């Protein structure tokens, strides 16, 4: 018959093996819980909720002096398989989470090998909670992090460490998560950079507490702006180029004032759709929030800008007077600077036509040198307001683009935490 | 074996978490409570539900749970888990949701002398009354409520948790360093812990965790504030573009489409709460008032703009108060015979042309002087809106004294 | 203690979950049901479904579970899980998304007479009909029946505690106001069973909605825009810009259509007077836009295809005009030859403007006349609809 | 009390992973009864159905039989259903992953065996959308109960029988049952369904289905949709009637309902099913709207051209000008050289009115087109919906009409 | 009935459910897996996640679980519930958002040779690698890996039932077209212990979108845009609606891409095709804004300010069409603005030109731009 049943009523039912108990000799020493993470894929890094939805598979190893048998003597059974309710398992929560789920998800069977050596790979589905830093969004990379800590027991019980594996006859501990790049597939919109694993002791708080261990691993994840650029940027700044083209248009057209309007309210409608899409957080405006109310900013200068010059174009004569000052800047010096290129009834009703056609005439004169005025002064806002705004666009774009997570995951550290570069 | 196992074994022979600890009969257990606050998650106020990720401290003393270390194998603390000793069941008695008892459910900490210190985490969600006025400029009182459920004030006795040394009793809630991340949107001001009971019922035990956080209104004065204010000075504007231009009528209403889609927006953020209204609301609403009254006196202007001796008298009133008081003080001022009866006909018909358009051009003259007041009238009520509607929300300060 | 170890151990040696507490199976355990209502979550309008945060208090006399105080130190009252004594099927008949039973399962108080005062808290998503016709001045009327599935009167009756449902530790919900709440036990024959009665307690709570939320966020600028259609008839046809305002106002309204069909459920069993107020305003804004369209039409009527017809004429300048008083209304050689004719046909080309000009002044002042009468009959028209479909619900509140 | 003793000798030897069967090859009659008392919503977006029912599920166990004298007359006890064999009648056709009922209520074990399960039910069964006639549409849901475990060749399912007449129909009580006000019960048959390309003894051999024709009451859609949206449309018909000048507003008109009309594809979006079998009939009327629309744009466009066609860029042929008018039918040389230009402005302003007069034909001729296009298009419409009545019979090729 | 009970209670006295149902520890159980997909659920290409409801099916022989059928009256087949057996510990590899092994547990056959038969429902959430190169219009090929998590090859095997899933008893879903399905079995083997091989199934479906949905509600709009934009060019430069058309089309585009935002997923993998179709007709959009800008400027010059040049003149005048003292001041005055008004007709004419030249070119770049985004993705599917 199958010899595994003899063998796993001998370790657990004869040996007594009490499932609420540490696998210690002694009290005062303590269990090694060296663990590993694998990540199966980065399933999405909601940001309105802050919460990262990732699928891994813990991976855990331990020691158990009770789980331990002579192989010769069971007829070479080589290794076991056993439930993790029959077993002591370390119950490694996930701290900071935005559900309850603190525990893995599926629980599957451990494995156990005749030395005592116990590896048990649960899978899980962990939503943790991820204080995203909007400050180059979308042009930006997280800092997202998972923090393993041990509240079943204290650090002077167990001690969580990373989990050693032999390259050259020589032990290199995982400082790393482990993606295998065949069973991974790079997530639409979210892409690893680095991948440090690392384990904290607080000297500050007791050892005797449950806080003075911790093992947290660290996803710096860099967002593909490849559909924020076709969607978003794109669209809005062609359509600020039309806020700048604005300016082009005549004063004689009902349209002057409706195409800024218009411009104003399709940023107004953009900043609608960019309200919805990231954390309501003040710690920083978002580059694509500031950027888009220094752009809106501008086109309502532009709009004011706008009425400026149609007040100016409409002055007729019987309400403004044409100042000597204004008639010397805005008509002579600008331009040049910006290289814009019985009978005696009948005879008294004749000459009451000519000065009336006179006077028609000076006042055309006169509105002729308001509309030129107006356009001086269009031309004028034309070359200060859109090469401000070009510059500053592609200065903000640049400053996105140009926003990487550095080589070193962390700033006072030589190491750089790459599975190609092991060490120690 | 490991002593540990017999250790257990001798102390759960008889052990039964279904009964109180009290050693003699009619005696309180002294339950010690507390929170360490890891992180404040989220704050909906429009279920006004606010969600906290937290460490309940609990210490209570078992007389059962003791045993001399020097007589065992040197064993002076022990693990034991929390669904095999008794429990006083400290639940959140304000929940929104049905979520009453603890989540995590890790191992209590016995000691030798019977000391019980329990810290199981939770994911709680408690209710609070938003205080929908000042919002977003706001602070506010949201506070956990953590008693017995079953036992009362004959059977229990809560009390604050201590510190780390002994001899000192905390009265606020412990924040760990290490582990707090702060919220994007809330800044934790005063967090005090105080037994409140009831003067109607003597048998009522209760610890209050007053959570005084104060919202950083960053976002909301950046996607709404600031667009506000540019489409007031857009209103402003409505009373400076001539009426001859054709477009006051269609910026006035761009900017109140505006202004309406801004409100209808908010209507996803701002409380359901009907028992105040919002200083956002309530400046939405001012300015959505002001530009529908720049429209109404916007379709005045170019109705006296485009009236006509033909169709209009000008009355004499209007005269004296548009034409001679307010220009001062708005700086505002200034065969062959029948070709010569033909001559004189178009000469006469160039007269009386010339005369209506000096009439028309006086109606025009009043409809500009009347714009221009309109322009500094709603510049004045506009800064005086805006400065008194700040002022309100920047005074807005949690009070220094919590009360507790 | 181990007097209280004594006790439960003592207590559920033989004790059976499943059997009725009465000491004859003809008797009938008389239970004192309660309800309490801590907090009002939520009324979801649009699935008829009313969530409350209630504390459902049942009382029973338990024979099996009585004993003698002085035998156990003078023990009078202590806690027992409930999963370990028998309980009733206390279920919510008109449930609705929610859970049917009591599923917390907390402790409760055993007194040593065998009263059992159990108080487990629920979530009762009720299922009430919505009856909308006066949103969002609203007065709804809904329930919660609570009554015993398997069994019926004569095996296991219950009664209200009082007459009223418990208000004391009630926290005040931010937009309805208890107008009035009290609890029936009805006797019914379902027709399953009808030889023998069904019991069951029917808790009506009549809530009352606070209308400011909706009114500052809905109803205002609805009133604004209806304020701003009567409008258009005074802004002169000249600018060619009130069409703009006109389907302006009108996209507004849709917009506010949008976000009004979304708030009240989909039953025709009524039409609520926000959305029959909204039907109004639409219709009126139509109709704006129509007459504003014929009044630009006789605007821009041509006198040379067409002759005012003398009724109007007579009708918008003879009698309009006087009656209205509080209106600015008014009430040798070949060139010498061939220049003389020049004059004379500069001069004919002149008086043929001049007649048409004055036609058409007199269709802009015809029109003009209509834009006034059309003012005061819309601002009329809008401020008495306004008052008859909001001041009935206004003075029937009062 | 009896019945303690009754029951603690009817489960004393039970196990309830058996199927009762007194003998080998021996079927269990399983008989059904639907009570609906709540219709809750039908969701479009998600194809389900969501309903509150009394399943009454009745079968019969030799085991749990006794004899009356023996127990001093009782003829009814009670057992809770955790504790017994059930036939594991499941609803198949569930869209989540709710197989099984939502109370477990106690059984009802009578005196000769026969069993009285009615637990109660949230069931959310799967339903496709009969989109086409969106929203005076006519819905077929239906509910298929079929035992998830056991095969035809051990259960049989059938109906109940209330004096011998078989319940082909779900059972309604006006007692405790409220209308939806949304949905109405034209026809509730039932009816017991066989898979004939299964085998007898394959799990899903046989089934009941419980069908519900609900039609949706249509006044809520066309109060605040339908009327609406047609009021929009009709305004396109006045587009032919403001002016071909510059300060009329064709153009704008006839582009502020489209933009009407795109707020209302925005809004019906929210609403119709994402199913992309076939159009709904409100999206048919939204495109063909939308079609009519920018056909009067297109007109909006000619009309405007040819109504300012100048001279000094187009020519009048006389053919076209004959087409359309008679679609009526249904030192002093200053002077002459002014007198000169005069006559070529007239000229050229009498060319302008005719090209004016012809787009003004052009208007009527369209404008009538138009309006009889929509106005037809509008009642066809609207007639298919309003004809889209139930049929009388539950099913077409059944007589009987399987209402009690 | 009794002789069932007496025959359960038998079968279960020692059974032990955490032992391999083998003869010999050596040995390996033999385990036929198949499939049948019962209704897929819905498609979320944004998450990458495919919800299908199935009823994975495994049949397996455990030498503990059979019995003589003359011995207990007959019986050939009895149900037992799945929490009593030893059940293999099939779990979806790649699993997200949702459940990794059975959770449901329902009961399953057991043949008198120990022919275990059991079909339990389940809802399966893979991550489906979502390929948005040719949407709406798009073709997926996503599997569905099943594997037993602890064990391994010569420990506990796993094969499939047919190469093709079964797919009987599906209900015919309102999005997608079954075109083809099949199933293979790998074998993965490590270097660290080269012997032992590694055993899965792999469940890929070839699904294909049907657009009639995405087509009604989002390229008929699109399609309208589209031609509006061409349509404003006939429209004259003097009645003072020509940007505001252009401006509302803009405007209506904008709201439109608010519902295409939406709808489409937010992949930044691959442009989707009708996102190549949307960025093509809004660029297109702002370029005849930027046109129509450029007309309105030159419709509206003065004279006096720009005098014409002659290449713009050639180009489109000859080209593109082909294919006392006061009577004498006022006649100098009138002939001045006679001239100043044949400049600006000269202008106008120009406008009109180059207006009915961008009307055929945007109605040509619209149909060979549609031509190219749509039609050929319409030619691969054809054929
Ligand atoms: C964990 O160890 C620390 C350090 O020994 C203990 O802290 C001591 O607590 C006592 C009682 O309050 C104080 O008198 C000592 O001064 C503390 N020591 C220090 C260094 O601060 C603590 O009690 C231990 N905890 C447990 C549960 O054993």
């Amino acid at each position: 018959v199958n010899e595994e049943e003899r063998l796993i009523n001998d370790l657990l039912i004869v040996n007594k093996y009490n499932k609420h108990v540490r696998p210690v000799k002694h009290n005062n020493e303590v269990v090694n819980i060296a663990l590993s993470l694998t990540l199966s894929n980065l399933i999405s890094l909601k940001e309105t909720d802050e919460t990262l939805t990732s699928n891994v598979w813990m991976d855990h190893a331990w020691y158990d002096h009770r789980l331990t048998w002579n192989a010769s003597e069971y007829s070479d059974i080589s290794i076991l398989r056993l439930p993790p309710e029959l077993v002591w398992i370390p119950d490694i929560v996930l701290q900071n989470n935005n559900d309850g789920q603190y525990h893995v998800a599926y629980f599957c069977n451990v494995l156990v090998r005749p030395n005592g050596y116990v590896t048990w790979l649960p899978p899980a589905i962990f939503r943790s909670s991820c204080p995203i830093n909007v400050l180059y969004f979308p042009f930006d990379w997280q800092n997202c992090s998972l923090k393993f800590t041990a509240l079943n027991y204290d650090a002077n019980e167990i001690t969580m460490d990373l989990m050693t594996d032999t390259i050259d006859g020589k032990d290199y501990p995982i400082e790393w998560i482990i993606i295998d790049p065949e069973a991974f597939t790079e997530n639409g919109e979210w892409e690893i950079i680095h991948k440090p694993a690392k384990k904290n002791i607080y000297p500050d708080k007791f050892p005797n507490g449950t806080n003075y261990q911790d093992v947290t691993f660290y996803l710096i994840i860099r967002r593909k702006p490849l559909f924020y650029v076709i969607n978003f940027i794109t669209p809005c700044v062609l359509i600020s180029f039309l806020a700048s083209l604005a300016f082009y248009l005549p004063a004689e057209s009902g349209e002057k004032m409706s195409t800024a309007i218009s411009v104003l309210l399709a940023q107004a409608v953009f900043l609608l759709l960019t309200s919805q899409r990231l954390p309501e957080t003040a710690l920083a405006v978002p580059l694509i929030g500031k950027y888009l109310m220094f752009i809106m900013s501008l086109v309502t200068g532009v709009i004011v800008n706008c009425g400026i010059v149609l007040n100016f174009h409409f002055r007729t004569p019987s309400t403004h007077v044409l100042s000597t000052r204004v008639k010397q800047i805005f008509l002579e010096k600008l331009p040049r600077i910006l290289h814009m290129s019985e009978i005696k009834s009948g005879i008294d009703s004749t000459n009451y036509i000519v000065k009336q056609i006179k006077e028609k005439n000076a006042y055309d004169e006169e509105v002729g040198n308001w509309n030129l005025v107006g356009q001086t002064i269009d031309r004028l806002s034309m070359f200060i307001i859109t090469p401000v705004m070009v510059l500053g666009t592609i200065f903000i774009f640049v400053m996105g683009n140009f926003n990487h997570p550095p080589a070193k995951p962390f700033e006072g550290d030589p190491f750089d935490y790459s599975s190609d570069h092991p060490r120690c | 074996s490991v002593m540990e196992d017999t250790l257990l074994s001798v102390l759960f022979e008889t052990y039964n978490p279904k009964v109180r600890p009290a050693q003699t009969v009619g005696d309180k257990v002294t339950v010690r409570v507390g929170l360490t606050l890891t992180n404040l998650l989220i704050l909906n106020e429009k279920i006004e539900e606010m969600t906290t990720n937290v460490f309940l401290n609990l210490a209570w003393t078992d007389y059962r749970l003791q045993w001399d270390p020097a007589a065992y194998e040197g064993i002076k603390d022990l693990r034991i888990p929390s669904s095999d000793v008794w429990q006083p069941d400290i639940v959140l008695m304000n929940n929104n949701d049905g979520s009453f008892e603890i989540t995590l459910h890790v191992n209590v900490l016995v000691q030798h002398t019977g000391a019980v210190s329990w810290q199981p985490s939770a994911i709680y969600r408690s209710s609070c009354t938003i205080k929908v006025m000042y919002f977003p400029f706001d602070w506010q009182n949201c506070t956990m409520v953590f008693k017995s459920y079953t036992y009362d004030t004959s059977e229990v006795t809560l009390q604050h948790a201590l510190d780390a040394k002994g001899e000192r009793e905390v009265k606020e809630i412990v924040i760990n360093k290490d582990a707090f991340t702060e919220n994007g949107q809330w800044s934790i001001e005063h967090k005090p812990s105080r037994k409140n009971w009831r003067s109607d019922d003597p048998s009522y035990e209760d610890v209050t965790f007053y959570l005084i956080i104060q919202r950083k209104p960053l976002f909301y004065i950046v996607y709404t504030i600031i667009p506000c204010i540019l489409i007031s000075i857009l209103a402003i504007l409505v009373f400076y573009l001539p009426p001859d231009a054709g477009e006051k009528m269609s910026l006035s209403i761009s900017a109140l489409l505006a202004v309406t889609v801004f409100l209808l927006l908010l209507a996803d953020k701002v409380p359901e709460t009907s028992l105040s209204v919002p200083i956002i609301i309530r400046y939405l609403m001012f300015i959505m008032i002001l530009v529908a009254f720049s429209v109404i006196l916007s379709v005045v202007v170019l109705n006296l703009h485009h009236r006509s001796p033909n169709t209009h008298t000008m009355p004499n009133w209007i005269r004296q108060i548009f034409i001679e008081t307010l220009p001062p003080f708005l700086w505002i001022q200034r065969d062959l015979k029948e070709a010569v009866e033909a001559i004189k006909y178009i000469a006469e018909q160039l007269e009386s042309a010339s005369e209506f358009d000096d009439l028309k051009k006086d109606w025009q003259y009043v409809a500009m002087v009347a714009d221009r007041l309109f322009l500094y009238v709603f510049f004045v009520i506009c800064s005086i809106g805006t400065f008194s509607i700040f002022l309100d929300a920047s005074h807005n300060v949690p009070p220094d004294n919590p009360f507790a | 203690s181990e007097h209280e170890t004594r006790l439960v151990a003592n207590l559920l040696e033989n004790y059976n979950k499943v059997i009725r507490p009465v000491e004859h199976h003809t008797h009938f355990v008389d239970i004192t049901v309660g309800l309490q209502l801590i907090q009002l979550i939520s009324v979801d309008e649009v699935n008829q479904i009313v969530e409350t945060n209630v504390r459902l208090r049942q009382q029973w006399i338990d024979v099996r579970l009585r004993w003698n105080p002085a035998d156990y130190g003078g023990i009078k009252k202590i806690r027992l899980p409930s999963d370990d004594v028998w309980l009733p099927d206390l279920v919510l008949y008109n449930n609705a998304d929610g859970d049917f039973a009591i599923v917390h399962m907390t402790k409760l108080l055993l007194d040593y007479t065998g009263k059992i005062m159990w108080t487990p808290p629920a979530i009762f998503k009720s299922y009430c009909e919505i009856i909308v016709t006066h949103f969002p001045f609203d007065q709804q009327n809904c329930t919660m029946k609570l009554g015993i599935w398997t069994y019926d009167g004569t095996k296991v009756s219950i009664s209200p505690e009082s007459d009223r449902p418990d208000l004391s530790t009630f926290m005040e919900s931010g937009e309805w106001v208890m107008k009035d709440y009290r609890g029936w036990k009805h006797w019914v024959y379902y027709t399953c069973c009808p030889d023998t009665p069904y019991l069951d307690i029917t808790y009506h709570f009549i809530m009352q909605r606070i209308p400011l939320y909706f009114v500052v966020n809905v109803i205002i600028p609805c009133l604004l825009f209806s304020f701003l259609t009567g409008l258009v008839f005074y802004l002169p046809t000249d600018s060619g810009e009130k069409m703009t305002l006109s389907i302006s106002v009108l996209l507004s309204l849709t917009v506010f259509l949008l976000v009004i069909v979304e708030l009240i459920p989909s039953t025709s069993s009524a039409v609520p007077l926000i959305g029959k107020y909204m039907l109004f305003t639409m219709i009126f804004v139509i109709s704006s836009i129509i007459i504003t369209v014929v009044v630009i039409n006789t605007h821009h009527r041509s006198p040379s295809t067409h002759t005012m017809p003398q009724w109007v004429r007579k009708i918008f300048i003879d009698t309009i005009p006087n009656v209205m008083f509080f209106s600015t209304m008014k009430r040798k050689n070949p060139d010498v030859k061939s220049a003389i004719e020049g004059v004379k046909y500069i001069a004919e080309h002149m008086k043929s403007d001049e007649e048409s000009s004055n036609a058409a002044e007199e269709w802009k002042y015809v029109a003009m006349v209509i834009d006034h009468i059309l003012l005061c009959v819309f601002m009329l028209i809008c401020i008495i609809g306004t008052v008859s479909v909001f001041a009935g619900r206004l003075i029937e509140l009062s | 009390n009896e019945e303690g003793r009754l029951i603690e000798k009817l489960l004393g030897d039970y196990d309830k992973r058996i199927i009762p069967a007194k003998t080998l090859d021996h079927i269990i009659d399983v008989t059904l009864k639907l009570t609906l008392t709540n219709l809750i919503s039908l969701n479009e977006k998600e194809e389900a159905l969501t309903t509150n029912v009394w399943i009454e599920i009745q079968w019969n166990d030799y085991r749990l039989s006794w004899n009356t004298s023996e127990y001093e007359g009782i003829d009814l006890v009670r057992i809770p259903s955790e504790l017994l064999w059930l036939p594991d009648v499941v609803l198949e056709n569930n869209v989540d992953g709710q197989f099984e009922v939502a109370y477990y209520a106690n059984v009802l074990v009578y005196n000769d065996g026969s069993m009285y399960w009615l637990p109660p039910a949230i069931y959310r069964s799967t339903c496709p959308i009969a989109v086409t006639y969106f929203p005076f549409d006519w819905q077929n849901c239906s509910l298929v109960f079929r035992s998830q475990t056991y095969n035809a060749h051990e259960v049989n399912l059938q109906l109940s029988a209330e004096e011998g007449e078989a319940v082909e129909w779900i059972h309604i009580d006006p007692e405790d049952f409220t209308e939806n006000g949304e949905w109405t019960i034209r026809h509730r048959p039932a009816k017991k369904n066989y898979n004939w390309q299964l085998t007898k003894d394959d799990t899903d051999f046989q089934e009941i289905i419980f069908f519900l024709i609900i039609q949706r009451k249509p006044l809520f859609y066309i109060i605040n949709i339908i009327a609406p949206c047609v009021l929009i449309s009709s305004l396109v018909v006045l587009v032919y009637f403001l002016p071909a000048q510059a300060g009329g507003q064709k153009c704008t008109l006839s582009i502020s309902v489209l933009l009407a009309q795109t707020i209302f594809l925005f809004l019906i979006a929210q609403k119709v099913p994402e199913t992309s079998l076939n159009v709904p009939l409100i999206g048919k009327y939204l495109i063909f709207v939308m079609f009519v629309s920018m056909l009067i744009v297109m007109n909006c466009v000619i009309v405007l051209n040819v109504s300012l066609r100048t001279p000094n860029t187009h020519s009048l042929s006389e053919k076209i000008k004959h087409l359309f008018l008679g679609f009526l039918p249904k030192c002093v040389e200053a002077c002459n050289f002014i007198a000169k230009s005069t006559k070529e402005q007239n000229d050229s302003g009498s060319e302008n009115e005719n090209w004016v007069l012809i787009g003004k034909v052009i208007d009527k001729a369209c404008f009538w087109i138009a309006l009889l296009l929509f106005s037809i298009g509008t009642l066809a419409i609207f007639l298919t919906g309003h004809f889209n009545q139930v049929p009388e019979f539950p099913f077409p090729g059944d007589p009987r009409k399987y209402v009690p």
